[PDB]
């Protein structure tokens, strides 16, 4: 998964 | 200096003092707010950088990871110590006035009840868009080792309190818990009253534990609600003891204990006025  | 010094070195000395006049009545411009901002390092820690075999399993997102001179790590009761949270110094640097963390994984609840027996935690400070797991229950649940059960719940416009026991063996502590909603990530809320009456609620929040601990602060990465909520906490304790505020400094303090806190210019932004509205709100 990614955030930013 | 190595990319690494000169990150640190700029989180170490960057500032920028306002008296509670210039941030009121004569405050930076929106650009000049985005671009002190956009000045400053994220610090974050790459996946290389952490050498926690085991540790992937428990993080929310890849490249949000704990700084490992400040992370929180589990004791053996409750193989590995591992959690995706770090410890957050506060006013004048005071050591781990909070501890940052990403909202628990069904994996990592146990976890993350285990640092708060661990760590003496009284307070959990939870930043959400009720638009994660519930890792608290409805009236009693157990996880790992710990039996948590709900003896009230409040409900206000701002923020839901919930005042929670937990349970390890034959000893119980008291955890109060506080659900704030309508921040969604990567923005901010669109007023600034409802977040200032949940800093006051923690400021009015009893100590219950055996030794002060760390207030938990969360929320789904545990960077940017979670450094903005920590940020404004600091900041309005500058504007009350000092009558100033170094806004850029706070940020540069959250950023060295874990990477990214705060994540937009509009977040810092908001920040400002949030803290301009504080000062108007103080007494006399
Ligand atoms: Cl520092
Ligand atoms: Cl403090
Ligand atoms: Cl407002």
């Amino acid at each position: 998964d990614e955030y930013v | 200096n190595t990319p690494r010094e000169v990150t640190l070195h700029f989180l170490r000395t960057a500032g920028h003092p306002l008296t509670r006049w210039a941030l009121q009545r004569q405050p930076p411009s929106p650009k000049q707010l985005e671009e002190e901002f956009l000045k400053i390092p994220s610090n974050f820690v790459s996946p290389e950088d952490l050498d926690i075999p085991g540790h992937a399993s428990k993080d929310r997102y890849k490249d949000i990871l704990p700084n490992p001179q400040s992370r929180v790590c589990l004791g053996r009761a409750q193989d590995g110590d591992y959690i995706n949270a770090n410890y957050i110094r506060g006013y004048d640097g005071k050591e781990k006035v909070y501890i940052a963390t990403q909202g628990p994984m069904p994996n990592t609840v146990s976890d993350f009840w285990e640092m708060v027996w661990q760590e003496e935690v009284s307070l959990i400070v939870m930043l959400t868009q009720l638009r994660c797991v519930h890792y608290w229950p409805t009236e009693e649940e157990t996880y790992g080792p710990f039996q948590i059960r709900i003896q009230d719940m409040k409900e206000c416009p701002e923020y839901t309190v919930r005042q929670l026991t937990i349970q390890y063996q034959e000893e119980r502590r008291s955890v109060k818990h506080i659900l704030f909603s309508a921040w969604p990530d990567h923005q901010t809320p669109e007023s600034a009253g409802p977040l200032l009456r949940l800093v006051a609620e923690v400021e009015e929040s009893p100590e219950t534990a055996a030794h002060p601990g760390p207030i938990v602060v969360h929320s789904s990465a545990g960077i940017g609600r979670t450094g903005c909520f920590i940020a404004t906490r600091i900041g309005c304790q500058q504007l009350k003891a000092r009558g100033e505020v170094d806004i850029l400094g706070i940020v540069c303090q959250l950023r060295l204990d874990r990477g990214g806190m705060i994540q937009t210019a509009e977040q810092y932004q908001f920040l400002h006025h949030t803290l301009a509205l504080y000062a108007g709100q103080l007494p006399e």
